[PDB]
């Protein structure tokens, strides 16, 4: 159980990079969709504006 | 001289074979349970590994 548990150490350090890359992408992809959507929306409304 | 004296003496020397081999079965039995542990071991650390 000790050698299991000094393998496992490394399992859980790369898990925790994965667990790192898949949530900021997640949160990343969905804020920059957002964004885009409303920098358009300003300028459509700056042109309605006009 | 006595017959009956002999005749147990019989059960006491059967009695010791049969203590012979109940003791090369235990000896038997825990090195399987030895090499039982130690295959388990290295296939969990593998599994790990992989």
């Amino acid at each position: 159980q000790s050698e299991a548990e000094k393998a496992r150490k490394e399992l859980l350090e790369l898990e925790a990079l994965s667990m790192a890359v898949e949530s900021t992408g997640t949160a990343k992809a969905e804020a920059e969709s957002r964004a885009e959507a409303a920098r358009i929306e300003g300028e459509g409304s700056v042109l309605q504006a006009k | 001289v006595d017959q009956r004296t002999r005749d147990a003496l019989q059960r006491s020397v059967q009695l010791a074979i049969e203590i012979t081999t109940n003791s090369q079965e235990a000896a038997a039995k825990h090195e399987a349970q030895r090499l039982e542990q130690e295959a388990r071991g290295r296939l969990e650390r593998q599994k790990i590994l992989d």
